């Protein structure tokens, strides 16, 4: 069973050596993004007239 | 990650008393109608016990009826199987299993060759 | 004896957990603790693309936010107009057990796949009139869960073999195979730039995949049970897991860990499909107790419910324009909401 | 002849209340998509609307009876309420018979898909029933207008012939249910028996008593005991617009699940 | 996609003619199916129509109730009759398909249409500009045409098609619904419109870009055409 | 009205497609779909072969078409799928009458537990299993002409004392009938434990050479249709 538990193991050191940013550097990303496309997204801001699914 | 360590397993004589602890972590312990399954040499996986969500229902395979008792104290996130009246025929490695789907009353392929919610394993031996 | 390998592997895992722990300087609730809630979301089925016989698993918009392909368990890909209710095409499938469907971003092709382990490429905008197969991609040894088109040339399939694959249509053969998972993979989602993607499996752990060589770039592990659906957040730097343990969860690739879990006590059915709208301030989660839910993905409180389906919801996809969400469902009705 | 009946006001209002409640609820739950609206949904909906149109008129006859000569207030609207008391009361019978035939088909011949073809087939049968019946009973719009022949046509074709339909129909359903027993078969058998008994006890005495008044009473002489039997039996006959909403779609899990 | 008809020839002003069609190259029983004729040294005309699975059969105002466009899918032919043909409708015929779904392109492929000869109206018209405009290769032609009626339905799309003709082979679609190129057409052809006055912009005029740029609108059913601007080398 | 000439021809095309779809529905409604499960020990191949005689390298699902009395059955033998089944099993929630197959003479507790799971699965409720207990004759020689006793793997077989059998095939020695009924009863108990009324479990003692298996499904199978009809006609 080496030919496979071996596989799983160097996969983990592949996972290990990744410099991860503190989550606050994903706060800006995600939250600022959602702010960016907030006005346009027509399931949040009703489009009652401009859209082609009326009547 | 879903993780299931367990303790137990030894050289207990054919007729001895050995208790198999099983430690669960990473998933809410009580919603999963876990099992006890085992791999003996020269054969494939089989099934033993079916302790329910709350401890309400218990089932068994015939060969181990009247011999094994199953407790699952949600306080400790632990599953248990203590053994009485061993014969030198049930000398397999023990794999502490779990349901795929919570809030449910059936297990699918808990005796899968490649199930992913098992323990690493506990081996038990007898006769010496 | 050989236990050194297993011990050091479990140690690599024990250090991965602490490396992940050393990164969450705040929770995603906290950074959105001060933000305005989204309100309450009410959506009505503008159209109801009825016409499927049996239940529906698969539904992909065309990339014009107008065309819609749906796969049904009687073996029909019906391509809908979705502004009218008109049925643009109706393809008689071969294996009536289709689980996924696609629509090439150009629009010239649909690929259905299914439980026959074969990803079929039907061709719409032929110089001729009717649709007919272009290629049949047969290299998987287990049912196809999902399929996505990189372009008119590359398609990515997720199978039940714990494997995801990459194909070249005219050569009709794999370019690359992604082979990390341990349970069978159930949903696939190309990245917004199609450089990479993420596969949610039945291991309770989805994994990001870099489709240029075939290496699993990273591995998130947070769910209690197996994962039913994935979908990239439109920025590409996150994605959504709706698992069979009745939870949605949001992971982000660069922080390499769980951020926020969308939960509520009443839900005991698992997820079947998730999708963000366009801005990622709204996460549509398709459920299993006959009705979808709509989740404010940032602040995680439920905001808006869809309940118009007799049977469970199996497919759910916003438009690229963001002005519709179709919800196919085991009651055999598609429903376009707004 | 005697006509002095003090039970019609109270009984008619009670039937009105129960019928409007039941049939309004039935209509409000028959108009939703709900998972492949079947071929046999139009028949239940038609039974509901026929019963509802029937009972919409009953308070008018109540108002008649409270003040004796009262629907002189109708000012020539009396030959339309008289129709609606009969044009759709018989229509409910034919929709009930059609529903019985569909059930029979179902059970006894499930591998011959004849209780299908929806939303054309079904309705067009609805459409044929309504205009068919419509014409037939329009020979009423152009005290009473003496035509016994009209009664005979509404006796053999009105109730006798449809009665011999669902009687044989449900009997052949029953013989199958006799030879999983307990839950399904006991409950379905009891429901069939109750449906058949309530149909028999409501209409069949009403028509024969009607048909005997006619001849014997207002052409010659009669006895008031017969008048009492006629009026009470007619009151039961009007009551069928409350039982039919109950019987056909109370115990049905197929319906009771919609709610 | 080869569209070959039969019949055609010397026709008396009272002789019954069976101008059948035959088309054995495509999904025939899927397509809408018009007919168009060109008066020999003139513009070209709309004629009978039949939709997919004959349900909508519009007609011209010269054939309307005259000689009965028909169909036979299992033989893949457009059967016709005609008898009188008052010595002035005499022209060369064509066979055209047009598939009508969302995003489909109508009038993508036309035929040859044998050329029978005689032995002797609030519709729209396609108003055109100067018909010759002789130009040598390399220049940007912008030949135009105007419509009687405003061609912009509430759909949001402007209904104008665009064709050539050659000294020889059949006409052919350049762009459909005035903006979108055809299948076998170079990108140099283009279309720019406003709704009522609009044109196509050419860039490179090679030896096979010579011809007559007809026009046609699909908003009502006169299915109008223009006189046809004839570009010279 | 507010739609163009192409919009009219397009709604014509869509209606044409509806017509084709309703022809297909006429085909598809009158057909019965059976998912055929069972283990590698079960005669799962032999049931399919028998009903095929009654009527592609890595294919995920096979299927046999067959008809009994002018009724077309469409039985899906799941093919080269993986050992786990909790996700592709959900694709047969709309089938009629899962056929389940076990090996009587056998390691049987695995089959018992699997059928117990099939009974209790969401989306597998409302589907009435059909039992086919294969190796019936092999069970005859394993009990009457053999050594291994069902007492182990099944302690409550000594204290069974067979109920009043209606009319077992007279060739069966009483020990054989007792054990044979024991197996059926173990399956039925867990069938009746949780599935209140809408499941049914139809046991049957089938063999390698039992030529009645096609008819045996028609009957049962026809009776499942009848239960569905009784409920969805408000008649139950
Ligand atoms: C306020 C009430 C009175 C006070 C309370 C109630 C009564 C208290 C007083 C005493 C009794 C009343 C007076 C005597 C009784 C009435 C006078 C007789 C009048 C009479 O007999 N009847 C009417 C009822 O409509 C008429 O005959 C029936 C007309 C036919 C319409 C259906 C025929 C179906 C046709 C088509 C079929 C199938 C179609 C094709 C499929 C093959």
């Amino acid at each position: 069973s080496i030919a496979q538990a071996r596989k799983l193991v160097e996969q983990l050191k592949m996972e290990a050596n990744i410099d991860r940013i503190k989550v606050s550097k994903a706060a800006a990303d995600l939250m600022a993004y959602c702010e960016a496309h907030a006005k346009e997204d027509p399931l949040l801001t009703p489009v009652a007239s401009e859209n082609p699914f009326r009547e | 990650q879903v993780q299931l360590q367990e303790s137990g397993g030894g050289l207990v004589q054919p007729g001895g008393s050995l208790r198999l602890s099983c430690a669960a972590s990473g998933f809410t312990f009580s919603n999963y109608k876990m099992n006890w399954v085992r791999q003996a040499p020269g054969k494939g996986l089989e099934w033993v016990s079916d302790i329910s969500q709350s401890g309400a229902s218990i089932s068994y395979t015939g060969s181990v009826k009247g011999r094994f008792t199953i407790s699952r104290d949600n306080a400790k996130n632990t599953l248990y199987l203590q053994m009485n009246s061993l014969k030198p025929e049930d000398t397999a490695v023990y794999y502490c299993a779990r349901c795929p789907a919570p809030f449910t009353r059936d297990c699918f392929d808990v005796t899968s060759t490649t199930y992913a919610y098992r323990g690493q394993g506990t081996q038990v031996t007898v006769s010496s | 004896e050989l236990d050194q390998l297993r011990q050091e592997a479990e140690q690599l895992k024990n250090q991965i957990r602490d490396a992940r722990k050393a990164c969450a300087d705040a929770t995603l609730s906290q950074i959105t603790n001060n933000i305005d809630p989204v309100g309450r979301i009410q959506m009505r089925t503008r159209r109801t693309l009825r016409g499927h016989l049996a239940k529906i698993y698969a539904m992909h918009w065309g990339t014009d936010s107008r065309l819609l392909v749906s796969a049904s368990q009687d073996g029909k890909l019906i391509i809908w107009d979705s502004y009218t209710t008109n049925k643009v095409h109706a393809i008689p499938l071969r294996s009536s057990w289709v689980m996924t469907c696609a629509y090439a971003p150009s629009g010239n092709y649909v690929a259905c796949g299914g439980l026959d382990n074969i990803c079929s490429i039907y061709n719409l905008k032929t110089r001729e009139g009717n649709v007919r197969v272009s290629r049949e991609l047969a290299g998987h040894t287990g049912y196809l869960s999902c399929c996505r088109f990189l372009d008119d040339n590359q398609i990515v399939t997720s199978s039940g073999d714990t494997t995801c694959a990459l194909w070249d249509i005219e050569t009709g053969q794999q370019t690359t195979t992604f082979t990390g998972h341990t349970g069978d993979v159930m949903s696939l989602s190309l990245a917004p730039d199609t450089r990479l993607f993420v596969s949610g499996a039945c291991d309770a752990s989805a994994k990001l995949w870099d489709v240029r060589e075939g290496m699993c770039r990273q591995t998130f592990t947070g769910h209690e049970s197996d994962i039913n659906a994935i979908c990239f957040f439109p920025n590409g730097n996150a994605f959504a897991t709706g698992s069979d343990d009745a939870t949605c969860r949001l992971f982000d690739l660069r922080a390499d860990q769980e951020l926020m879990t969308y939960s509520h006590d009443n839900i005991i059915c698992g997820i079947t499909s998730v999708s963000f709208s366009k801005s990622g301030r709204l996460l549509l989660a398709g459920y299993d107790d006959f009705n979808c839910n709509v989740w404010d993905a940032l602040k995680a409180d439920r905001a808006g419910v869809l309940a118009g389906h007799d049977n469970r919801v199996s497919c759910l996809g916003v438009t690229d324009d963001g002005m519709a969400v179709a919800t196919g469902s085991w009651d055999s009705f598609l429903k376009i909401w707004n | 002849e005697n006509f002095k009946r003090e039970f019609f006001p109270i009984v008619y209002l009670i039937i009105f209340f129960w019928g409007v409640l039941g049939n309004g609820l039935s209509i409000y739950v028959f108009l939703q998509p709900y998972k492949k609206s079947t071929s046999v949904n139009v028949f239940m909906l038609n039974l509901a609307i026929s019963d509802l149109l029937f009972i919409s008129t009953l308070p008018f006859r109540a108002d008649y009876y409270l003040r004796g000569s009262n629907w002189i207030f109708g000012d020539l609207a009396c030959r339309i309420m008289s129709y609606s008391l009969y044009v759709n009361m018989y229509s409910s019978i034919y929709f009930l018979t059609v529903l019985s035939v569909v059930r029979f088909l179902a059970m006894v011949h499930p591998f011959r898909l004849l209780h299908v073809t929806s939303i054309r087939s079904a309705w067009i049968l609805c459409g044929i029933i309504w205009i068919l019946i419509m014409a037939s009973s329009i020979m009423l719009l152009d005290k009473i207008a003496k035509l016994q022949t009209m009664n005979y046509i509404a006796l053999v074709v009105g109730c006798l012939l449809p009665f011999f339909t669902l009687s044989i129909c449900y009997l052949l359903i029953i013989r199958v249910l006799l030879k999983g027993l307990r839950v399904s078969h006991r409950k379905a058998l009891t429901t069939i028996i109750i449906t058949l008994i309530i149909f028999f006890l409501c209409f069949l005495p009403y028509h024969t008593l009607r048909t005997v008044h006619l001849t014997t009473w207002k052409v010659g002489l009669c006895k008031d005991r017969l008048h009492k039997a006629l009026v009470i039996t007619l009151a039961l006959a009007a009551a069928n617009a409350c039982f039919n909403p109950l019987l056909y779609y109370f115990a049905g899990e197929n319906f009771k699940d919609r709610l | 996609v080869q569209l070959v008809e039969s019949g055609g020839g010397l026709v008396q002003p009272g002789g019954s003619r069976k101008l059948s069609c035959s088309a054995s190259g495509f999904a025939f029983s899927s397509f809408g199916m018009h007919w168009v004729r060109q008066a020999p040294e003139k513009g070209l005309e709309w004629v009978a129509y039949i939709s997919s699975g004959s349900g909508t059969i519009y007609y011209a105002d010269t054939v309307k109730g005259r000689f009965t466009i028909s169909r036979d899918d299992p033989k893949n032919t457009l059967f016709l009759q005609m008898t009188s043909l008052r010595s002035e409708d005499t022209a060369m015929y064509y066979c055209v398909r047009s598939i009508y779904y969302y995003g489909s392109s109508p009038f993508d492929f036309w035929g040859q249409g044998t050329t029978l000869t005689v032995s002797s109206s609030s519709d729209i018209v396609m108003t055109q500009a100067t018909s010759s405009v002789p130009v040598t290769p390399g220049e940007s032609v912008s030949i135009s045409c105007r419509s009687s009626k405003s061609l912009l339905h509430s759909n949001g799309n402007t209904y104008l098609y665009w064709f050539l003709q050659r000294p020889g082979q059949s006409p052919q679609l350049l762009i459909y619904r005035m903006s979108n190129l055809a299948s076998g057409v170079p990108d140099r052809f283009s279309g720019s419109g406003s709704g009522t006055a609009f044109t196509l912009t050419i860039s490179r005029l090679e030896a096979e870009d010579v011809g007559v740029y007809y026009c046609m609108q699909h908003l009502e059913y006169p299915l109008t055409f223009g006189a046809g601007t004839k570009l010279e080398l | 009205c507010t739609l163009s000439a192409e919009d009219k021809a397009a709604v014509e095309r869509s209606k044409m497609i509806e017509k084709q779809l309703q022809k297909d529905k006429q085909v598809y409604r009158r057909t019965l779909r059976l998912l055929l499960l069972g283990a590698d020990n079960s005669g799962k191949s032999t049931i399919v072969k028998q009903m095929r005689i009654y009527h592609v390298k890595t294919s995920g699902i096979f299927e046999t078409k067959f008809q009994v009395d002018k009724v077309n059955f469409h039985m899906f033998d799941v093919g080269a799928q993986r050992d786990e089944r909790r996700k592709w099993i959900q694709c047969f929630n709309d089938v009629t009458a899962i056929i389940f197959v076990v090996d009587s003479s056998d390691r049987l507790q695995e089959a018992l537990n699997d059928f117990k799971s099939i009974w209790n699965n969401r989306w597998l409720r409302t589907i009435s299993v059909i039992l086919f207990l294969n190796k019936q004759d092999l069970l005859a020689e394993k009990v009457l002409a053999g050594k291994s006793k069902i007492e182990d793997y099944f302690p409550e077989f000594a204290r069974y004392t067979t109920p009043e059998d209606a009319t077992p095939e007279p060739g069966e020695d009483p020990r054989v009938t007792r054990a044979k009924y024991f197996i059926r009863k173990e399956f039925v108990d867990i069938s009746t434990a949780s599935g209140d009324g809408r499941h049914i479990c139809y046991p049957h003692f089938t063999c390698s050479v039992d030529t009645e298996n096609a008819r045996r499904i028609f009957n049962d199978c026809k009776d499942i249709i009848l239960q569905m009809n009784l409920r969805e006609y408000n008649l139950v």
